[PDB]
């Protein structure tokens, strides 16, 4: 079901998993038309509307340097570490939000990051040269 | 068995705050009043406003913490200095005013304050200096010492006049969220201001807000939700305002009736400077009308609104204001291009039994008037209200009060509930209390089972 | 055959397909350098310069929500509707320029870009999520 | 080894090909914020982080109209000229800086992007759309 | 050197009277009048 | 109403001198179109 | 204009001492009269003409 914009702020990660596209696709163009020509008001939304581009591309960087870079689902390589959640399936995608998902992940997220940006893509793309001559 | 796997476009926000737009209404064309407030740079609104609400979503808001408050409050002020930068500038005004009573003081017991002030002004050329006349009104010197005057403006700041052809109308303007953010709008009837929103929904462009500078009484304000509210930073600590908010609209009905008219003597090479003319017909003081029925019935409902904070059966009282500056002590608005500044002692005289109060058609205020005014937070700098030529009446609706409590011991006796203001921070929260920037973070990471390669 | 940019604006649309990466690479770096601080007439280029790539990042969206990603010719899994220009194959990409497809499409294209971004990867990427565990 | 941000400059090729995400992580964002509303001084700082993602952009036009897409390393189908530094293997990757490979390809590399421009999806796109029908 | 490239086989309907590069370029000369005049010398004294 | 005189200049505006550094020949001043336009 | 005058410590005029006691009619808050003030001072001056 789509409910629109962050309809599924409050179900389930499997059902807001079914409304990935609608979220996205109003996040980057909000476009305001700037034709006018006023003086010192321009240039307070300008920056905002520069800074959102700057905040996009930075995930569509860390969204690059991964493995992972369709703008879609994706899969990676990293298995999951049972210190993280300490959760079974199921009990996550039929009774938890995103939003308590990120709280809990909060303590432990930082690393993640740096566990997809080298455990893969320095030794994954470095395999992938040392594997393909033959 | 299971791997991390990357979801972009979750529904996860962050709490920040950041730069927001603001909107045209779409009949700005159709003003043609060549400036309104923002009517300047404002983009238009779209067809249809995106009001989506998310089920299931408790959102904590706190209306005193607000970071949008303070754009407005930052956007009124650079929309004041922007708008007053290329219009005319008074300082040759700065003379020594020679004044008068005016002739019709008649029966002295009852006040009449305007000064008939002629003055040395510089004209078109610099060579000559030209008599002139006519300045009035109550704002004033009273002299070193056909008494002489000057300006106290003068003893302050620089005078410049607002541009003529500019009006003071509000156009609706509501703020709009940029790209990657969204603005969260509570929606349950009751809300206490801070706390959580158990129905919230989301939105960019917010509702339209009427720029509104007003002191002691919130004018053309949003109503409330079947119940009046009764909002704090907090209630406890006695410094701390108390906005009300009403759930019925108290009719105010204001009037200039001086039939005023205008003169344009020639200043300099191009600019023009605008005088009060002679009074034409008769003269009284300008006031707002209030009817005593409908002011008798919402006192009687806010009273029992806050009684739920200081005591099922007890007395309340609330008096006139304290005393210190104009605009803290008098109801300041303004209307058609001139500033009153009534006085609500007439308004503030009770003390409530619990089931009742301690004819009479209408509520009259007494009500001056101001054209020079160092409002401004920028004291180098006040503002000349052009006189309007011809008889003003304004109606308006009054949605909310702003009331300070006496400190002390009066614990086992009662309360009283002065009114207040100053703070123009204060006139927004009432009109943004329910409304919270957030900002998008659609990276989220959850396990599943599958595998690459 | 080249022809420089938009050189192909009249030819057949499989002869403009072949002209793909020229109308690309001149359309997004039209690069003006503005180290010269002048106050008021650069807010005007340069809230221009901006608007560019705000118009340009919504079509990588765009071509980002779709199974379509790579910036090149690209398939998806929708199928062609006879409503939509009734025409057979060779009628089209060899007596058709792309200004009069997009007129004729211009009737029926809203819902496409719908088709494109909800048949598809709102299904396409759940059933990729179902069907790899295996 | 990692080093941190620019660390192998003066290294082997092949080791700084083992610093790739770091170098590439901390280009696009060096966010500055610009909450407060100064007059002037921002025009030229916002214009410099503007041109910062109009030239961050043309790269990826580069790296989108080639066969490469992803931004990671990568392999095409243009052979190399012996003509272009007559060197053998292992004599670059390991006796040689990015620095000097620049240099020495800066005789002949303004036409290697356009043998990787036309050479390939001019006609591997073209390919691809004769040879996926059946 | 000038990139212009004709564009074989296009017909391209052109108006010059509801054309908007001429409202740039007018506000564009009279933007350009009043920086120019902006930091020079006044003659308010003159009026004489 | 050596006869006396004013500007009427001063009639309607204000005046400001023309800075004498700056010229008034017209450079070759052609358009251009920014980035995605033609 | 500055009618000025020296400072009233020249001690010993082989040392120097050179502060201009400078009175002149500045313009005031109002602009139809005028008041007298005094004490610019300085080094750096005309000498008139
Ligand atoms: C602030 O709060 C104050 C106080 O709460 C409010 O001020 C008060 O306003 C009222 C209304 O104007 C003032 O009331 C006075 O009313 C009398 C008239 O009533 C008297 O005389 C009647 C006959 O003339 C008589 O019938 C009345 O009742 C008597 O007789 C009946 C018969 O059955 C009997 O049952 C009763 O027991 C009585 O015996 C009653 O006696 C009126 O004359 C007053 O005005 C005149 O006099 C005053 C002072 O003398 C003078 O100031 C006026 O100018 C005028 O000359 C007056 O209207 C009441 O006096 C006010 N209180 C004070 C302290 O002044 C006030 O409205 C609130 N707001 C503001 C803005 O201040
Ligand atoms: C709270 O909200 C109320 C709305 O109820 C506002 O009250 C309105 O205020 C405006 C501005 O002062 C009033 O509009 C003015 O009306 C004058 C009288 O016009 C009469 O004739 C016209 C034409 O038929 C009628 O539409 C109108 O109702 C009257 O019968 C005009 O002279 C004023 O002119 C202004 O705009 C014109 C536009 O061209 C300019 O040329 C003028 O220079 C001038 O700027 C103006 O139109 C209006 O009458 C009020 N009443 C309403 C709508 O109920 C409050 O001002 C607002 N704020 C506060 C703090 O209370
Ligand atoms: C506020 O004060 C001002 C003064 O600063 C005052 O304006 C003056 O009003 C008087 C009213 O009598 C004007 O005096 C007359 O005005 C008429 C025009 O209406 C003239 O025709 C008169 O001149 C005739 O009579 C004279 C008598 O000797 C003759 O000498 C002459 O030749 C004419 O025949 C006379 O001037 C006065 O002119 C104005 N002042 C100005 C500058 O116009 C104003 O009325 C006061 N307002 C209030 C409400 O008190
Ligand atoms: C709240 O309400 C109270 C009343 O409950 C009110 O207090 C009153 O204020 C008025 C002024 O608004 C006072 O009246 C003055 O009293 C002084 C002496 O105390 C007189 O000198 C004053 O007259 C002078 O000015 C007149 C102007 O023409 C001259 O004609 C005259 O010759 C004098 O120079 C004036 O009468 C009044 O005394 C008080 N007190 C009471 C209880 O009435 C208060 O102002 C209201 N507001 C606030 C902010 O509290
Ligand atoms: C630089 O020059 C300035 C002048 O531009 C000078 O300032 C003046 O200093 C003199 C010092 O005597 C002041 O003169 C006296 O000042 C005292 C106040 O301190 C007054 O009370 C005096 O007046 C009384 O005596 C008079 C004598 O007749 C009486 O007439 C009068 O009624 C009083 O009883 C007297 O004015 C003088 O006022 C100032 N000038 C000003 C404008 O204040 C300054 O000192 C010089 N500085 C140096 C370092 O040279
Ligand atoms: C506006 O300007 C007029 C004229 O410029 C001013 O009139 C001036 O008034 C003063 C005060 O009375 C006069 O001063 C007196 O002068 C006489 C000699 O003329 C002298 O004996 C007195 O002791 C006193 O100093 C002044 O002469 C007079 N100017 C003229 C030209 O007559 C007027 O005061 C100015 N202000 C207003 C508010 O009108
Ligand atoms: C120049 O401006 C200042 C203000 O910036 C003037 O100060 C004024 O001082 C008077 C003194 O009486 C203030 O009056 C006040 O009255 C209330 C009662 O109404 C009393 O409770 C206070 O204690 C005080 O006395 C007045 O508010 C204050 N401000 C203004 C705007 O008048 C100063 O007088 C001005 N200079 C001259 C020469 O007038
Ligand atoms: C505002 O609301 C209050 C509360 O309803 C009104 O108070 C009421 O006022 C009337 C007349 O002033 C009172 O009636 C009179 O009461 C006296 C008490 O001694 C009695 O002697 C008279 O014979 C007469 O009955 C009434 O009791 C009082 N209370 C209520 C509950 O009605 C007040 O009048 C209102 N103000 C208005 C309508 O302007
Ligand atoms: C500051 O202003 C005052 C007064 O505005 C100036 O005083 C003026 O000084 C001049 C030069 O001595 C006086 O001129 C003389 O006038 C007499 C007749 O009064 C005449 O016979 C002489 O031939 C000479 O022209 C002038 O009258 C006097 N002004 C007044 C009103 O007395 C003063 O010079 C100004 N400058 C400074 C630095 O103080
Ligand atoms: C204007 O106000 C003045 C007072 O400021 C009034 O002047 C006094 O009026 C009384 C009448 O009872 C006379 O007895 C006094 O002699 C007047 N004072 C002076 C100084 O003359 C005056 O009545 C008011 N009205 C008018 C029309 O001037
Ligand atoms: C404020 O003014 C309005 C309009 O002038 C008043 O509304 C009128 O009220 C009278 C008396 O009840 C009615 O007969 C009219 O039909 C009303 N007109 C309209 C348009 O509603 C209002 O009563 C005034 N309020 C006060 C407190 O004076
Ligand atoms: C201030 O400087 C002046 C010179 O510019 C000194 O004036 C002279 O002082 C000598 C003392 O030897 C006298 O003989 C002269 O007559 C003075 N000149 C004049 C014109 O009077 C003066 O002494 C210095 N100091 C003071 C206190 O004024
Ligand atoms: C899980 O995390 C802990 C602490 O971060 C680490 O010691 C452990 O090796 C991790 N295990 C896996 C399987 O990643
Ligand atoms: C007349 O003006 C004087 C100015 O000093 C003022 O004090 C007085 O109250 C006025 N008289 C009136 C208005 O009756
Ligand atoms: C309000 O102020 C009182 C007195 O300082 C204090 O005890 C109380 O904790 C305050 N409450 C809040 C919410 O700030
Ligand atoms: C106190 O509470 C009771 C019951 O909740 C309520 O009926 C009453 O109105 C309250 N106090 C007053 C005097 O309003
Ligand atoms: C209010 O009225 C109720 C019901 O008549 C009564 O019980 C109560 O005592 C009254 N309270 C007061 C203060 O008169
Ligand atoms: C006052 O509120 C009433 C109730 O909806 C509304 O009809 C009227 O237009 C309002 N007036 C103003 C000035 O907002
Ligand atoms: C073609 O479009 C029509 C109307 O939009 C629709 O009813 C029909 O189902 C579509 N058919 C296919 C095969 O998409
Ligand atoms: C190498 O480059 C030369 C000159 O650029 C060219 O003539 C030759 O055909 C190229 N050979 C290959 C294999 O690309």
């Amino acid at each position: 079901v789509f409910l629109g914009f962050l309809g599924a702020a409050g179900s389930t990660m499997g059902a807001a998993s079914m409304t990935l596209t609608v979220q996205a696709r109003n996040l980057l163009s909000g476009n305001p038309d700037w034709l006018p020509d006023m003086t010192v008001w321009g240039i307070k939304q300008l920056q905002a509307r520069v800074l959102a581009v700057e905040r996009y591309l930075r995930d569509q960087q860390l969204l690059g340097i991964w493995g992972c870079s369709g703008k879609l689902i994706c899969c990676t390589n990293v298995p999951w570490n049972s210190s993280w959640s300490n959760r079974n399936l199921s009990e996550i995608w039929d009774n938890m939000t995103w939003l308590q998902w990120d709280k809990e992940i909060s303590n432990y997220t930082q690393i993640i990051y740096g566990l997809l940006e080298e455990s893969q893509n320095q030794q994954e793309k470095n395999e992938q040269d040392l594997l393909a001559l033959d | 068995n299971l791997w991390v796997t990357v979801y972009y476009g979750v529904p996860v926000w962050k709490d920040a705050e950041t730069t927001l737009f603001c909107a045209s209404d779409a009949k700005a064309y159709d003003t043609e009043k060549h400036n309104v407030w923002a009517t300047h740079a404002c983009v238009p609104t779209d067809p249809n406003p995106q009001e989506i609400h998310l089920e299931n979503v408790t959102e904590e808001f706190n209306m005193w913490k607000n970071n949008m408050v303070e754009q407005m409050h930052t956007d009124i002020i650079s929309l004041w200095d922007q708008s007053l930068k290329p219009c005319v500038k008074l300082t040759p005004l700065c003379v020594t005013l020679q004044c008068t009573n005016v002739t019709n003081n008649i029966t002295d017991d009852m006040r009449g304050e305007l000064k008939n002030c002629s003055f040395n002004m510089t004209t078109e050329l610099r060579d000559k200096k030209q008599k002139v006349y006519s300045l009035f009104y109550r704002l004033d010197v009273v002299q070193i010492n056909n008494k002489e005057y000057r300006l106290i403006n003068c003893n302050t700041s620089a005078i410049t006049q607002a541009c003529p052809k500019v009006s003071f109308e509000p156009i609706p303007i509501h703020y709009c969220a940029p790209a990657g953010f969204a603005i969260l709008k509570c929606k349950d009837k009751k809300f206490n201001g801070t706390g959580p929103c158990p129905s919230v929904s989301t939105v960019q462009c917010t509702h339209g807000i009427k720029p509104v500078v007003s002191t002691q009484l919130l004018l053309n304000g949003s109503l409330a939700e079947e119940e009046v509210m009764i909002r704090s930073e907090n209630i406890t600590n006695n410094a701390k305002n108390i906005l009300v908010q009403f759930n019925t609209p108290v009719q105010i009905n204001c009037t200039r009736p001086n039939n005023n008219t205008r003169k344009s003597i020639r200043i300099g090479p191009g600019q023009a400077f605008y005088a009060t003319g002679d009074i034409i017909g008769d003269i009284r003081q300008a006031h707002c009308n209030v009817s005593k029925a409908t002011w008798n019935e919402t006192l009687g409902k806010v009273v029992k609104q806050l009684r739920k904070h200081f005591g099922n059966n007890t007395i309340i009282r609330f008096a006139n204001s304290s005393g210190g500056d104009l605009e803290v002590t008098t109801h300041s608005f303004n209307c058609g291009g001139e500033f009153f500044y009534c006085n609500t002692s007439g308004l503030f005289n009770s003390t409530w039994i619990s089931n009742t109060s301690v004819s009479n058609d209408s509520i009259t205020l007494p009500c001056r008037i101001k054209q020079i005014i160092n409002m401004w937070q920028r004291i180098g700098q006040a503002m000349y209200a052009p006189p309007i030529q011809g008889v003003i009446r304004c109606v308006s609706n009054i949605t909310g009060l702003i009331l300070t409590r006496d400190g002390g011991s009066t614990n086992s006796t009662t309360e009283t509930f002065r009114p207040g203001g100053g703070d123009m921070r204060d006139n927004w929260r009432s009109e943004l209390y329910k409304y919270k920037v957030v900002k998008i973070e659609p990276l989220g990471v959850a396990p599943t089972r599958c595998k690459r390669r």
